[PDB]
């Protein structure tokens, strides 16, 4: 079999492989998560470049790895499939050993160690993909959201961006967010999610896409009619 | 899992004051069938130490080889192969019990009862058994197959215990091996007058005797023996 | 068809008393109605103060012995020279005999000696490596014989006090290495008389904080 | 050792993109062009065959347009050779769950398992990958008439009308142009036509150099019906339109 | 072999005899048939000495890496799972084993699993599992309650292995008994049978059969 | 320089130089001494530390009851031959009943670090061995190098400034040589020697490290208040 | 290009040494070693203040009688503590006792050299692996990607290394009391750290006979840190 | 315990003038029990007809299989599979398990598009081809199906006579089987029509 | 374990599951369900080999959910039945075959129709009306062949239910401490908690 170490250190003590799959991650289309009191919402963008497309088909951003539990990424699209899949199967698996859904923070241990792997086995390259993991652990209120990188290091997040222009959108993030009292309803969070995304999409028109993630496996994708609505909303009191 | 096809019969031994005996005769039995008058079951390793073999031939024939192998292998890159660092009886008997269990616990057995005989670098006397089991032992006297049973008998008339070896010599200790041999080739159905015996001493070396025969028997009484109970003629 | 378990008779006895462990058993080696040797070794000293039988079928309970004792030596050349305490022996000895869950060592094992508060101590082994620490337990061909007169004479089983009738329980009073020698001595001499795989030499192993000592008797020939 | 003649075919550049992926990609701008249109009672699958000879026994051959199963077909642009492998492997996945689940493969699952497998060359193995894109054109009964494409990155897409090989960015804006929802299958078949006709390289465009297929629910009721074109039909069709 | 575990009001009760057999030979009267899985899990175990012991001492390492991983206490549930699953695997291969995984936590509550080397999970508010368990459910089922105080719980299931020691040939020695509660399990003593039996013929008026 | 790459690759000269860089680890490692006499034989090992916080690195490692090493460069490689000569000392006792020979152990050593300097996707071993031991022809002591050589002697030194030490046993040959049932002696003229490898720095109470094997005595390391006497 | 287990002409992997760079850049970790227990703190470094910081987990317990803390590329120490939490439970089940921490040490570092041509490169974290056993009592190491693993009286690694453990070497004496060793990592961290030292951004936790192993809580830290500014405000 | 007698069943085929015929009772059973009076055996794929006896679940495992690789034979092909070479492909896909087969009695019939003529052929469970002219039995009444044939069958039948004549094959020997009837069907086929009849028959 | 039926109705699919759970010579449990939700509205009864049962349910269970989640979306009960004879199918042919038996209940959103399958542990599959597994069939067909009709409402289809468990329950050896009901239509799944 095919052996060959491809990620390696460096004099510097720097793994370029692991670097240059953060450079696949910048360039990909952005994505953003943010929780509110009682709910978590995960914004993604739409890159406009391509019309003529099939959004019925066209395979969603967001992907349910169980019913309680949500995965968006920015990156390689073919790489988020592979990781996908594997955490779908071990979300099944620990369901039939431990007779429990995974908690939110479990899935994310388990999907940032398949990245790790990568980053130290022979014959293989590294994931060029960060995730943020989101939702609610079974039979919990509070709400989850998490972060994964190429590298494989992973952490909880208050709220958090990742992909192409996400330096900007944190820092709108930094200074609208207040922890002490964050998003109280699912209004006041999508709200939040889409005006972050407003800093960076361009158009807000099907260029932003969102999925509000509720307690006890209440997952639902918002339209483009009630998205515009929002975008309405926003931009009439910025007239001022 | 087999059964034993060509199979030779008891080997006899035991200790005496500056030494060890050991005995084994020319015979490979087929079953019922006396098939081969001219098979030599004892082999000597070094000029320290004899292994008499009893069960199947095929594998005494392999056991034969791997000795042979381990001689040579013993003389590899060792300067001292013919002076300290010689083949011990110990190191070639642990050696065979290593295998014989190895063998048995894959289900695969040698078929054979082995006995190690031969004298240390020391001057100790070594005598111990080993078997198609793996199991071992070791006593003043030892005999495998019908011999466990007709010569250890009369073998543990002259050394009974330990503190009876030093008081045995090598004439008296010879004498009841040959002696042994005779009854068995008055009552084993599967031995054979001729028989091969070895003396490891530790002052007068290995003395390897072939060609030997049962002598002396006793037979004039067949004569008196008529019928089964009431016939006289 | 070929029969890889064979089975070699004696018998094994392991005492706890307060401050020392003694470990016996007889010197025969048998197959069906023929004696293999009269004087063969059966209780082996394995080092930091443990005493070790594995009585039954010979083959494997030297080889079961043979790698304890490796056991012994690879847990000093891992763990810094630490001494290997009787209860880490008997699991380790426990995962020895389970290994061979679906083939067996066809043994009785026992072992002997002092543990980590100084008491002590003796432990048994089924042959699949079932295990259970006890203040006595006889093993092997005539461990039918042996147990019985053991929980009477030195746990005091159906024993009472005199004048009370039934109502006061004989007090559990602990036994001197003297009075256990004698106890084994007697069990080995009464088993000798009727069970046929038992005789020729007692050897006994008597374990204390001072060391491991060794003491021998001669039993019956016939 | 070997390590010294090994050119690491899934390695990131310092950019963050995939070498191989990229120069594959590059090759398949060269290929043939191939678009597919899909409509409410149909799709439509149009592909140039590349500079041609005379003496090619065209109607015979097959180059650009496959059969993956009586509901589903695709449009190869790159290395044919690579592609009739992927092409053989999805004709059994197919059947593999047909035989499973005894219905007939969902379009994207079919779609998704080739896009895997291409994804699994790019990132471990140290060999080549597959220098193929294909157009899927499909039906199932969950999302009806499907137009997928899927390149050597192993990243797939959805389309209501698309294109693939050379001249894409040409063909595409054409296709944004003169699209829209409410359209049927003989329009869609006058679309690709023209959007070939007016992107292709060669001087002009005729029934030798073209292979073209529908996907029709214009069958006997409730059925759907693969209509591979003869070069005749080719023919025909290209007179129909007024092409030629 | 005689064990049981029931569900009641004050938390669960186990009761096991300590008879240890090898055909009509008795091979231990001391024999601990409870294993201390952790301070909130115990388990009993039936059958093969050995398969038992190595088995449910396997599931106690199983159960502690769990904790360190999940940085959380292992479920009734998944700790009864996790044995079952690995005696599946040895199926037909001659495993012999019968026990309940018993504990208490704060999302299931009081919980007992029976398992068994056949493969079966059971979830249930009563079990009897050896040799003797028939002679121990004729006095539990007639007895049991939900409303039973922790000391008349403890007594019932004394009984009931007294009960088993005394018919079951394969069952005796003595009755070790635990309590678990919201807290953990309570250890309530070795008792001899060959004192106990003597003492509950006099008190209860029961063994009018038997002449003492 | 374009031969250096990996260990299949000779120079035009013939040389090895993976080989030769594993070789300069061993000099950058720690000093350790071997003498031996016709009874015992000696092992002085001058153990290093990383700072003041830190423990001493452990030079000597023991492989059986008569037969144990002093390391020199790669500790964790030390481990890996160690472990080796442990098993290969064990396979001798189990299968054969056997004490294994020291000249047969270095044997073993050799063609174990063989194997790693003529493969691909290998490398040589990093460390240097001091090899003692009594068997039945008498004290023993080996000079293992990673290139695979192997080589018995009276006495010898490896490591940093190791050349000192091994003049000294040079002149000293004659001497050492008769120390016969006097272990404590031959430790003297251990010490004495390894001191000749010493700049700056002296031999404190847990910076020496001592082992011995003989006759009638079982391979034993000392360490702390236990090599107070020999300072 | 190159071997990755190619031998440098001055005598060094390669590797090795280019992950030890990669460790330099790491958070800072601290580890000191008394009479009454080990204590082990860390600089837990968010990336951004969105970051919830109690998800930071650079503190690790490996089993009741040993824990551990990390330096560098943390993602690599997953395989590591899961290693070294079976090699204690598995000891454990063996020998029905607890492992040493030495033996446990050794088992990690055995897994440092296990890359070649087996995991493709060296890990790129270094390990503070404290406990305490029966025979050698508190210990602290310090357990490296080389496979070398030192015993420590106090240690610290990470990039305020060489400046902890210049003020380490004044500071501790062998009559160290764990209140005192607790208030001395915390004095330390804070000197290294870039950002002010609070009980968000820092951690502390200890080993002791009694208890075991403990991580503190950010109410128990946030009182050192405060009773810390007033010692240090008394002279 | 013979698991080509568990479920019962039985397939009958036979050539006319211009035309084949095969038909199969719809019993579907456990042993003494009856379970289902709808278990088809005939299958077709194209114009090539399969009928199977045996172990049912084998039945229905194959006609999966034959199903799979007729539609890749036809994919790479470009035309439908003949009789004659998917006789091959049942002999061949047997064989491959000849230590440990299907337990099944195959029956294939059909007309070669080509040549038009007609085809029938009989297997054993390990892939041996019987090619009869004039009728091939299957199932645990093919005693009673090569008495009813051997006497009832000549050669030139009309596709509406052989039909009266399969269908009193099939009818009377299912009678004098226990684990064979609850139903029947009869297929007739010729080049370009073919007609499927459910027959009333006893049902016990 | 013992007895299973099943009766497809005009608009729903009706199982039957007994509760006794027997080893040996005690009945351990007398509230055993011995079903699994496979899907929304697919529902799968199983009897056969202690251990194998719950093991092989389970199994298809998580096969099934992990579809669910992969494509968002229900498979037919047709698909699920042929997976599950498939996985049977090559189980038969194992070193140690799943010594189950199964009724698999669902409603079909698509065409409106309520489907029942009986398979064995050989993977013999056949689509009924009505159906059992084990020594319940001798004793049920009779009553089913007799009095089914193919439009009967889910209400007669109990009533000719408890009239298939009073006919076992009168006649059966063994006692089965009664059955678990449940339903299976256009709106799901649900439990008779009264039977
Ligand atoms: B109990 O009777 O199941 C009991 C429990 C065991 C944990 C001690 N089992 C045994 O006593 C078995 C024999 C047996 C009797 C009745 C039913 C099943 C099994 N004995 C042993 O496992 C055994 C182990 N070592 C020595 C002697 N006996
Ligand atoms: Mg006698
Ligand atoms: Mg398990
Ligand atoms: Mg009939
Ligand atoms: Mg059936």
């Amino acid at each position: 079999g095919y052996d060959r170490a491809l990620s390696i250190f460096s004099p510097d003590g720097h793994i370029f492989q692991v670097e240059y799959a953060l450079e696949a991650v910048k360039r990909g289309t952005c994505a953003v998560g943010v929780k509110g009191k009682n709910c978590v919402v995960l914004g993604c963008e739409r890159r406009s470049t391509l019309k003529l497309q099939d959004t019925r088909i066209t395979p969603s951003k967001v992907s349910k790895i169980d019913s309680h539990v949500v995965l968006s990424f920015s990156g390689l699209n073919a790489d988020s499939r592979i990781l996908i899949e594997k955490a779908r199967v071990e979300a099944q698996s620990h369901r039939l050993t431990l007779e429990d859904p995974v908690t939110v923070e479990y899935l994310t241990r388990y999907v940032a160690g398949v990245q790790q792997r990568y980053t130290q086995s022979g014959g293989v390259r590294p994931f060029g993909v960060s995730t943020l993991i989101a939702g609610f652990d079974p039979r919990d209120d509070e709400p989850k959201l998490y972060q994964t990188e190429p590298s494989g290091i992973y952490s909880s997040w208050s709220a958090q961006t990742i992909g192409r222009n996400s330096k900007t959108v944190r820092e709108f993030l930094e200074k609208n967010y207040d922890r002490k009292e964050p998003p109280a309803t699912v209004e006041e969070c999508v709200k939040l999610t889409v005006r972050s995304l407003l800093e960076v999409v361009q158009t807000g028109a099907k260029n932003i896409e969102i999925t509000v993630v509720k307690p006890d496996s209440d997952i639902v994708a918002l339209s483009s009619e009630e998205i515009n609505q929002y975008v309405t909303q926003i931009e009439q009191e910025k007239q001022e | 899992t087999q059964q034993p096809i060509v199979t030779g019969t008891s080997v006899i031994s035991m200790k005496y004051d500056n030494g060890v005996i050991i005995a084994a005769d020319n015979l490979g039995s087929y079953g019922s069938l006396l098939r081969f008058n001219g098979v030599e079951r004892l082999i000597p390793v070094g000029d320290n130490t004899v292994v008499g073999i009893s069960g199947d031939i095929s594998d005494m024939q392999h056991i034969e080889r791997l000795l042979k192998d381990l001689v040579t292998e013993n003389a590899y890159d060792n300067p001292l192969a013919d002076a300290e660092e010689a083949l011990e009886p110990s190191y070639i008997f642990e050696y065979l019990a290593t295998v014989m269990y190895q063998r048995r616990s894959k289900m695969n057995p040698l078929w054979n009862a082995i006995i190690v005989a031969g004298v240390q670098s020391n001057g100790d006397q070594f005598l111990r058994y080993v078997n198609l089991l793996g199991v071992t032992y070791s006593s003043p006297t030892l005999a495998t197959g019908f011999g466990a049973h007709m010569a250890n008998p009369l073998l543990r008339k002259v050394v009974d215990r330990e503190s009876d070896i030093p008081k045995t010599t090598v004439q008296v200790a010879e004498e009841a091996i040959v002696n042994a041999m005779r009854v068995l080739y008055y009552r084993d159905a599967r031995s054979s007058r001729n028989f091969s015996l070895a003396i490891i001493d530790k002052n007068t070396g290995l003395t390897f005797k072939k060609n030997l025969q049962v002598e002396n028997m006793k037979w004039d009484f067949a004569k008196d023996i008529k019928g089964y109970g009431t016939q006289k003629i | 068809q070929f029969n890889p378990y064979g089975d070699n008779g004696g018998t094994i006895l392991g005492i706890a008393g307060e401050d020392f462990a003694v470990l016996a058993g007889d010197t025969r080696n048998i197959t069906d109605y023929s004696i293999n040797s009269r004087y063969e070794p059966k209780v082996f000293d394995c080092g930091d103060n443990i005493v070790m039988s594995a009585n039954g079928f010979a083959a494997d309970g030297d080889a079961l012995v043979k790698r304890f004792k490796n056991s012994v030596k690879w847990y000093h050349f891992d763990h810094n020279d630490k001494k290997l305490s009787i209860n880490s022996a008997a699991r380790n000895i426990q995962h020895l005999l389970y290994g061979k869950r679906f083939f067996p060592y066809y043994v009785h094992t026992i072992i002997a000696g002092l543990d980590e508060d100084g008491k002590g101590a003796v432990y048994s082994f089924d042959p699949v490596g079932s295990y259970e620490r006890e203040q006595c337990r006889a093993g092997g061909a005539a461990a039918s014989l042996i147990m019985p007169f053991l929980d009477n004479q030195v746990n005091f089983k159906n024993q009472y006090e005199p004048g009370t009738n039934g109502k006061v329980k004989k007090p559990l009073k602990y036994l001197s290495v003297e009075e256990v020698i004698k106890l084994v001595r007697d069990s080995f001499t009464s088993a000798t008389e009727r069970h046929i795989q038992v005789g020729d030499g007692l050897e006994i192993l008597i374990v204390t904080k001072d060391g491991v000592r060794k003491e021998f008797y001669e039993l019956k020939r016939d | 050792g070997s390590r010294r003649y090994d050119s690491r075919t899934t390695i990131f550049s310092p950019e963050g993109r995939l070498y191989q992926v990229e120069y594959a990609l590059e090759s398949i701008s060269h290929a043939g062009t191939a678009i597919g249109i899909m409509a409410s009672d149909g799709i439509v699958l149009a592909a140039e065959r590349k500079v041609t000879s005379t003496l090619l026994e065209q109607d015979t051959s097959t180059e650009k347009l496959y059969k993956l199963n009586d509901k589903i077909a695709v449009a190869v642009a790159g290395l044919t050779a690579d592609a009739e492998i992927l092409i053989n492997t999805a004709r059994i996945h197919a059947q593999n769950y047909l035989k499973t689940y005894n219905e007939d493969i969902p379009v994207e699952i079919l779609v998704r398992r080739l896009s895997d497998i291409k994804q699994g060359y790019t990132q471990h193995g140290g060999l080549r990958p597959f220098g193929v894109s294909f157009i899927y054109a499909g039906y199932d009964d969950r999302y009806g008439y499907q137009l997928y494409t899927s390149n050597p990155s192993g990243n797939y897409t959805g389309w209501k009308a698309i294109s693939v090989g050379a001249n894409t960015s040409a063909a595409q804006t054409l296709l944004q142009m003169d699209y829209k929802d409410d359209m049927k299958v003989d329009d869609a078949i006058e679309l690709a036509l023209k959007t070939l006709s007016k992107t292709t390289d060669s001087s002009a465009l005729t029934y030798d150099r073209l292979e073209f297929a529908t996907i029709r629910k214009g069958a006997n009721d409730g059925e759907v019906y693969q209509k591979i074109f003869k070069p005749q039909e080719i023919k025909d069709i290209l007179v129909k339109t007024g092409i030629t | 072999t005689t064990t049981l575990a029931f569900r009641f009001q004050g938390g669960i009760i186990v009761a096991v005899d300590s008879r240890a057999t090898a055909g009509n030979w008795v091979a231990s009267q001391t024999v601990k048939k409870v294993i201390e899985i952790n301070p909130f899990l115990l388990g009993t175990i039936a059958g093969g000495a050995a398969d038992c012991q190595f088995w449910e001492t396997w599931l106690g390492s199983q159960c502690r890496l769990h904790e360190l991983r999940e940085k959380e206490r292992i479920s009734v549930a998944a700790a009864s799972k996790i044995l079952s699953n690995l005696v599946y695997q040895y199926k037909g291969a001659g495993l012999s084993m019968g026990t309940m995984i018993c504990g208490y936590t704060r999302k299931e509550g009081p919980t007992i699993y029976y398992v068994d080397s056949d493969g079966t999970r059971l979830k249930g508010d009563i079990f009897c599992v050896g040799s003797g368990q028939t002679f121990a459910y004729g006095v539990l089922d007639s007895n049991y309650k939900w409303d039973l105080s922790v000391e008349d719980a403890l007594y019932l299931g004394k009984r009931s292995i007294l009960a088993a020691a005394h018919r079951d040939a394969y069952s005796g020695g003595s009755v070790n008994l635990y309590h678990v509660t919201e807290d953990g399990w309570i250890y309530h003593g070795n008792h001899d049978v060959g004192e106990l039996f003597w003492k509950v013929k006099e008190e209860e008026g029961s063994f009018n059969n038997v002449i003492g | 320089n374009n031969y250096d790459g990996d260990t299949v690759t000779f120079s035009p000269t013939g040389r090895l130089f993976q080989v030769e860089y594993a070789l300069e680890a061993i000099k950058q490692g720690s000093v350790t001494v071997g003498l031996r006499s016709n009874t015992h034989a000696v092992l002085v090992a001058l153990k290093r530390n990383a700072d003041e916080l830190s423990s001493y690195q452990k030079k000597i490692i023991k492989c059986d009851e008569h037969m144990g090493l002093s390391l020199a460069g790669l500790a964790p490689d030390a481990r890996v031959l160690s472990n080796y000569l442990r098993q290969q000392c064990n396979y001798s006792s189990l299968v054969f009943n056997r004490k294994l020979a020291v000249e047969r152990a270095g044997h073993l050593l050799c063609d174990k670090a063989q194997k790693n300097t003529q493969s691909y996707g290998g490398r040589p071993y990093g460390v240097g061995l001091l090899i003692i031991g009594y068997d039945k022809s008498g004290a023993h002591l080996l000079e293992f190098q990673p290139s695979g050589n192997v080589t018995e002697l009276y006495g010898t030194a490896i490591g940093a400034r190791s050349q000192g030490a091994k003049t000294y046993l040079e002149r000293t040959l004659d001497t050492f040589i008769k120390i016969d049932g006097n272990p404590d002696e031959l430790i003297k003229a251990g010490v004495e020697a390894i001191s000749q490898s010493l700049r700056d720095e002296s031999l404190t109470v847990d910076n020496l490290s001592i082992a011995i094997v003989g006759k009638d005595t079982p391979f034993t390391i000392y360490d702390g208040e236990a090599v107070a006497k020999y300072i | 290009d190159r071997g990755v287990s190619t031998f440098s002409p001055e005598g060094r992997l390669f590797q090795v040494e280019y992950s030890l760079e990669a460790i330099k850049l790491g958070s800072t970790a601290i580890g000191i070693a008394t009479k009454e227990g080990v204590v082990l703190g860390v600089e837990k470094r968010a990336t951004s203040p969105l970051l919830e910081s109690d998800s930071i987990e650079k503190i690790v317990e490996i089993d009741r009688h040993i824990g551990c803390a990390m330096s560098g590329l943390t993602a690599d120490a997953r395989s590591m503590i899961e290693h070294a939490r079976t090699a204690a439970v598995t000891h454990n089940l063996y020998y029905d006792e607890d492992i040493n921490v030495e033996s446990l040490t050794q088992s990690v570092c055995d897994l440092a050299l296990r890359f070649g041509e087996l995991m493709s490169r060296p890990f790129g974290v270094a390990l503070l692996i404290a406990g305490h056993d029966a025979d050698d009592g508190y210990q602290l190491f310090h357990a490296e990607p080389s496979g070398t693993f030192y015993r420590y009286n106090a240690k610290a690694i990470g990039s305020g290394s060489e400046g902890a453990q210049a003020e380490l070497l004044n500071e501790w004496h062998s009559s160290l009391t764990l209140k005192e060793a607790e208030l001395l990592v915390l004095k330390i961290l804070k000197q290294v750290m870039e950002e002010k030292l609070d009980e968000n951004n820092a951690q502390l936790s200890c080993i002791t006979k009694q208890d075991g192993f403990k991580i503190y809580d950010n109410e128990k830290t946030a009182e050192l840190i405060k009773e810390l500014k007033e010692k240090e405000a008394a002279e | 315990s013979d698991p080509s007698s568990i479920n019962g069943g039985i397939v009958v085929a036979m050539t006319g003038k211009d035309c084949v015929a095969i038909a199969c009772d719809l019993r579907l059973g456990s042993q003494s029990l009856g379970v289902s009076n709808k278990f088809e055996k005939i299958f077709h794929y194209g114009h090539v007809f399969l009928g199977i006896t045996g172990l049912a679940t084998d039945v229905t495992t194959l006609n999966e299989m034959f199903r799979y690789k007729t539609n890749l034979y036809k994919l790479k092909e470009e035309r439908a599979i003949e009789p004659e070479t998917f006789t091959q492909l049942v002999s061949s896909s047997l064989y491959e398990r000849r230590f440990g087969p299907y337990f099944v009695g195959p029956v294939v019939a059909g007309i070669n598009s080509k040549s038009g003529k007609p085809f029938i052929a009989g297997f054993d469970l390990i892939g041996c081809i019987d090619e009869a002219k004039d009728f091939i039995v299957s199932g645990t009444a093919s005693d009673q199906l090569f008495g009813m044939c051997e006497s009832l069958y000549e050669p030139n039948l009309e596709p509406e006579d052989l039909f009266e004549t399969i269908s009193q094959a099939l009818l009377n020997a299912a009678d004098r089987d226990a684990l064979s009837g609850w139903g029947a069907v009869v297929y007739i086929i010729k080049k370009d029509e073919v007609v499927k009849r459910y027959l009333k028959m006893r049902q016990d | 374990m013992d007895i299973i039926l099943g009766i497809r109705v005009q608009d729903s699919v009706i199982l039957a599951s007994s509760k006794a759970v027997t080893r040996g010579i005690s009945v351990l449990k007398d509230s055993d369900d011995k079903t699994r939700q496979l899907s929304p509205h697919t529902l799968m009864s199983f009897a056969g080999e202690a251990g194998d049962t719950v093991q092989f349910a389970e199994y298809i269970q998580a096969n099934i959910q992990l579809y669910s989640i992969r494509e968002d979306y229900e498979l037919s009960p047709q698909a699920v039945s042929s997976f599950v004879r498939q996985e049977l199918a090559k189980s038969i042919r194992s070193r140690r075959p799943y010594q189950v038996n199964v009724l698999i209940g669902g409603y079909d959103k698509k065409k409106n129709k309520p489907e029942l399958y009986q398979i064995d542990y050989l993977g013999t599959k056949v689509e009924l009306p009505y159906g059992a597994h084990g020594y319940s069939g001798f004793y049920t067909f009779s009553l089913l062949d007799h009095h089914y009709r193919p439009d009967m409402t889910t209400e007669e289809g109990l009533d000719l239910l408890k009239l298939c468990v009073q006919e076992l329950e009168k006649r059966m050896p063994m006692d089965f401490k009664g059955v678990i009901v449940k339903i299976v239509d256009k709106d799901g799944i649900r439990q008779v908690d009264d039977f």
